[PDB]
This record gives C-alpha cells, structure tokens and sequence, in this order.
C-alpha cells in the first residue's frame, strides 16, 4: 500500500550567534 | 509593462506606504517607548490613524487624473500568535472585551488593545494608484524602556525564538532581495549557490528561504508567498479570491509534508526583467516544539458557544472584499446605499470605517470620532444583509498553530480525500487537501489539531516588500538595477534583537547568501539597489 | 450445573441480557486477559480493559500487531487499537474493530482505581 509506505517512511524520518540593531528605537 | 508613467505611479505608491509605516512607527514609539504622549494609543486607534492618514496623503496625488487611488491593504497590527487579518474596527472594543472575559491572557494584547513588553508586532500596509500595488509589512519589537540610562533604550535585547523569527524572516527579507535583484545581471549570480550562466528559478528562491528558516529553526507559515505583481492583481485577497494567471512561489502544509518526505503555482519559472514582485514572508518559531510537527492556521470565529476553551480568541474580522461576480437586488435602503458606496472602492480589502463621509478626518475631533460610530452602526446594519447574500465576505483572522506529526499519523480518516468542509463559506478554503501525499483533508487536520492536547500556537515574524526589475532604459543610472518600493533601511529597520542560532557557513547555500550579502554591499561593481525613501511632512 | 434458582439457562434471556447490556455492564463484558509477564507480576489474570493501556492481538488476521488502545467503542462491544488499520489507496483509514477476549494486555494504564481494583482482586504490585 503506497499510503502505509509514505506512512511508514514519514515514521522514519521523524523517529557566538546573530544580533541584529542596537541600544535604539528605530 | 514598465513605463515612466506605471514606475512613477508604483513610486508614489511605495512612497505613501514607506510614510505611512514611518507613521505607525513614531505613534508606537511615541506611545509606548518615548512616552511623551499622556495617553498610549491602542490598536484600532493605530489602524484608523494610519488610515486616514494615507487617504489625506494620498489625496494630493494623481487627482483628476487616475480613475482608482486608494488604500490597497488596510492597516493590520498582529501581534505574537496572530499571523494575519487582525485589523478591528473602533467599535468593536467592548465587543472583544466581552466576548473575551474568562478567557486566557495569552491573547490579551489583541483584546485590550494595549500593546505589551515582549510583543512582536507585525504592521502591515498597502496602497495602490490606478491598480498599481505597493504593500509594506514590517515586523517590530516591544521593549521595556530602562528607567537609569539618560537616553531611552531597551534594557536588553529580545532573546529566544521571538528573536530567531525575527532574525529569519529579516535575514531571509535581504536575502531573497538581492538573489532577485541578481536576475538582472546574471553573471553575478554566486556559483555555489547555482549556475552561472542561468538565472534565477523558484527552486533557488525556496531552497534559500527554507535553509535560512530551517538554520534559524523556524518554520515558513502556509501564508508566505515571493509572487509577481501585475496591474489590479497584486494578491490582496489570495485565499478568497482565483487568478487566472499565476507566477510565483508559495508555501503550503504539502510543501512542508514534502519538504520532510524528501492555475496551481510551480516553482519551475525563471524571474525576468521588467517584472514587480511581492515578497511576503512570516516565520514562525519552534522553539517550544520538542518534536517535529506541521505549521497550520487555525480560523478565529464570533462566537464563544462553540468550545470550553478558555486559551481561545473570540473576534470579529474587520476588512471585508466584494464579490463582483455576485449579484442580488438587496431589500434595505441603508443596504443599498452600502453596497453603492462598497462598489466605488474598487477589487481590494475594505474596512467599514473607510466607507464613511466623515473619514478621513480633516482635524481630530472627538465629535468626528462620534459621526464615524454612528454611521458605523447603520453600517454594520446594512453589512448584515451584505453578507448574507454572498455579496462580500469577511478576511479571515489567522493564528499559527503546531501539530505534531505523530498524532497525525496515529489519526484515521475514515473519507482519506473524499472529506470536504460543506459549511466552508468560500470555495477555496472549504475544498483544500493540506496533505495530499497522506490524504487528509482540511476539515480532518482542522479536527486533529482539536484533538491534540499537545498543539501550541507560535509566535509570528514578518517581512514583506515590493520590488521592481527595472532594466536599462527603465534605470536612470543606465544600468539595470532593483527599485525597492516598501522596506530598507530607513522605514523597516531591524529591533534590538540577541539570536543563538545563525547559519552555518560551511554549507553551499550559506556561502552563496553570504556572497549575496558581499555583492549587495559592493557598490562599485555589485549590484544596485534604489530604496524608496518616506517623504517628510512639514 | 447451575444450583441457584435466581440465575436461569434460558438462551433468549441470556442473549436479550447480553445485547441490552448498559455500557457500566458492558465494560465488564469487555474484558482482557494479562500477558504472562504481567500475570506473573501482578498476581491476577484479566482486567476490563480501557483506554490508555497497550495490547497484543493473539488472533485472527492481524495476530503479532502491538499497539495502544485508542478507543473502547461500547456501542459496538469492540475496542479500537491506534496501529491496526485497514487502508485504501485514497488515503482513507478504517480502524479495526477487535474484541478484548481476543487481546492481550502487555502494559496496565496504572491509576488509583486502577490499583485500587488489582488490590481488591489480590493483586501484589511493588
């Protein structure tokens, strides 16, 4: 059944940084 | 096809819409951070003061000259879960107060009207000159304001997946901007990110937007959309209304399905010169979703009999589209009068308020205030009948919301896509398969995410600008260049934000947006990039 | 052999009590018998089966298949297990309706009541 592979197969599948402006209002 | 009449009524458009958003800016600002005002200013307050605002702008030009000017989007203030469609009318404030009393806080932003330390606030605006279209949409932060520093300031900046939404959707904002403004000189183009001699394709768009999302640990919200512009379709009303003709890429619950199996729009397209574009794209965070799951909206109705839910919004939307197509001889003369008056505004979003003889206002009165009410009161009285009709129907109001994909697997649908929504008042909602590989229905998914105990509403980012390809003989500079109508530096600035996460700079894709970013800073032999500044007004 | 004279052999009464049944009554019509582990364990042999607890189906078809309880359908003296389905090629999934003699019960949804009833029947828990 092609539903109970793509069922199956989203089963497999689930199982320093940024800093943007400032001390400011725009 | 781009003309120095079409470019220069698109210019002013994008110029009444970055003065408006400067608008909004200072009101928020001067309300709730600099606080010189004595009273802060809520909501639909905002919303009705941008919009009078933009009609007294946008009085002064093209008149008697152009048979259609006026507001193309209404002004919509989101706040956090809300991803869209909020924009409440001034007499519907004891309305939401008590359609919400023994309700959650999570909403309470949104219902009192007052805005809250923390909140994302996503102010969205449009407006059009003889159909031609420039929609602005700016995501903004609400902060504390620190009581020792001598000037004002944040006391710190915004952390966690507030910030990383931010963060993507600004990112992705600049990102998607230059890679189109890369089609004009293709050679440009970085060669990790794709083929040298070939342009740009909707595949480079989405794979981009969703390595920066998927690096920033955000999800796209199904609402998102980088599309073409023409005249009168602009996509003010994309879920409600059809197109004949569609160019551009969106994003859906199937994508996202096949993004993790890994007139309908393709992204098997190439961006051409000479062309508009409308970026609009809203991040949500995942940062408190433990386990991978699917970004859906969930509809806010009127009514509070349907749940016990006490972490529930109860609102009535404000902007309303006319169907053209639909025709009935209504029974009440005020019906009459509205729909005359609903029928000059033309093919975009409306608000009742803006119908009214006494809007916009000339000067601030509080017996202006009063006029607008009662006018307002036979509005609603005649918009019953409106709707009942078919004539015009309401914009939804939209709240992200997360489901895990387990549940959903572990649900049965007994229909698979038979199911359809019969209740559904609009066509294009009412029959949609959300999941179309795992056959469920929307009407099933909108089931499933009741059912679960463990579906939690994310908070929203948004970034949305209109863009144009001019060529060379289009450009003033002789060279082909990007003319960004709405957004940039000088309107949509990005807050005080602190993000842990950021890209990964030994990927292709990573490399090739921080060369989009190198080329779009290079000025001399990169690319160029006309923003539209805001006009002053004294 | 029966001996009392208040219960009767009658076949009408038994089938008429037996499909009128209230849903209080069919929850103990509707019971499973522990696996062997949780025999040994606990000390009893069957318990009325509910809805967070995990089974084993012995027999017929989809005999080998674990999975969780998703429903104790009472109106049609059947249980729901989430993992035992019939599917079509439309994406359409019809739950099997399977009867709790024929289960298995490999993990109790362990509660108050739920200890309380183990102990009242002999049970021996920690």
């Amino acid at each position: 059944s092609s539903l109970t592979l793509v069922k199956e197969a989203l089963w497999s599948v689930i199982d320093q940084g940024t800093t943007l402006g400032g001390p400011f209002f725009p | 096809i781009l003309q120095e009449s079409v470019l220069n009524k698109y210019r002013t458009a994008g110029q009444i819409a970055q003065t408006a958003l400067k608008y909004v800016t200072s009101l928020i600002n001067d309300s709730y951070h600099s606080k010189t005002t004595q009273r802060q200013l809520t909501v639909p307050e905002l919303c009705l003061l941008t919009d009078s605002f933009i009609l007294t702008r946008l009085e002064q030009y093209y008149k008697n000259k152009v048979n259609e000017r006026g507001i193309a989007i209404p002004t919509t203030i989101d706040i956090d879960q809300i991803s869209g469609g909020w924009c409440p009318e001034i007499d519907d404030t004891q309305n939401l107060l008590n359609w919400n009393k023994g309700k959650d806080s999570t909403f309470a932003s949104s219902v009192t009207g007052t805005l809250r330390p923390g909140d994302l606030v996503k102010i969205t605006l449009g407006v059009h000159i003889d159909g031609y279209t420039s929609e602005v949409s700016h995501t903004m932060v609400i902060y504390p304001v620190d009581e020792t520093k001598p000037i004002l300031q944040p006391t710190g900046p915004l952390l966690g997946g507030k910030a990383d939404a931010v963060a993507a959707a600004h990112i992705a904002m600049e990102t998607v901007v230059a890679l189109l403004a890369c089609a004009l000189t293709p050679e440009k183009l970085p060669a990790s990110l794709g083929g040298t001699s070939s342009g740009i394709t909707g595949q480079l768009i989405r794979t981009i937007v969703d390595t920066i999302a998927r690096s920033y640990n955000c999800g796209v919200v199904p609402g998102s959309r980088v599309r073409r512009i023409r005249r009168f379709l602009a996509g003010q009303n994309e879920g409600i209304v059809a197109e004949r003709e569609y160019k551009g890429v969106v994003w859906t619950e199937s994508h996202q399905e096949a993004d993790l199996l890994s007139a309908i729009p393709s992204d098997d397209f190439v961006v051409q010169s000479g062309e508009v574009y409308l970026i609009d794209l809203k991040m949500a965070s995942l940062e408190h979703c433990t386990k991978k799951g699917l970004v859906t909206l969930e509809t806010v109705d009127s009514y509070t009999g349907k749940s016990h839910k006490a972490g529930e919004l109860i609102a009535r939307p404000g902007a309303y589209v006319r169907d053209f197509a639909q025709t009935h001889i209504l029974k009440l003369k005020t019906s009459r009068q509205l729909l005359t008056k609903i029928d000059k505004q033309g093919v975009y979003p409306f608000k009742l308020s803006h119908l009214s003889s006494n809007f916009p206002f000339v000067h601030e009165n509080e017996e202006e205030l009063q006029s607008l009410k009662k006018d307002l009161k036979s509005f609603r009285l005649g918009m019953s009948e409106i709707s009942n009709n078919y004539l015009c129907v309401e914009s939804p109001i939209q709240i992200a919301r997360w489901v895990p994909w387990d549940h959903i697997l572990k649900a049965t649908n007994p229909n698979g896509n038979l199911s359809y929504d019969a209740t559904s008042t609009l066509t294009l909602p009412g029959h949609e398969l959300p999941l179309p590989k795992l056959g469920v229905s929307a009407i099933k998914l909108k089931s499933l995410m009741n059912s679960t105990k463990e579906s939690i509403s994310l908070p929203v980012a948004r970034e949305c600008n209109t863009i144009v390809l001019c060529d060379s003989s289009v450009s003033t500079t002789d060279r082909p260049e990007l003319l960004r109508l709405t957004g940039g530096s000088k309107t949509c600035q990005p807050s005080w934000i602190h993000s842990q996460h950021e890209l990964n700079p030994q990927d292709s894709i990573v490399q090739g947006i921080f060369q989009l970013a190198t080329l779009a800073k290079d000025k001399r032999f990169g690319l160029l990039l006309k923003e539209t500044q805001p006009m002053k007004q004294k | 052999a029966k001996q009392s004279l208040d219960v009767s052999s009658d076949r009408r009464k038994a089938r008429k009590a037996y499909f009128t049944a209230p849903s209080s009554q069919r929850r103990v019509l509707l019971s499973a018998p522990l696996s062997k582990e949780l025999r040994a364990q606990y000390g009893i042999k069957a318990l009325p089966i509910r809805r967070d607890d995990e089974v084993l189906v012995v027999r017929g078809s989809k005999k080998g298949q674990e999975g969780k309880i998703s429903s104790v359908y009472r109106l049609k003296f059947a249980v729901q297990v989430d993992k035992v389905t019939k599917e079509k090629v439309n994406g359409a999934s019809v739950p099997i309706n399977l009867h709790p003699s024929k289960l298995v019960i490999t993990k109790l949804h362990l509660d108050k009541d739920r200890k309380a009833l183990i102990q009242r029947k002999g049970g021996k828990l920690e």
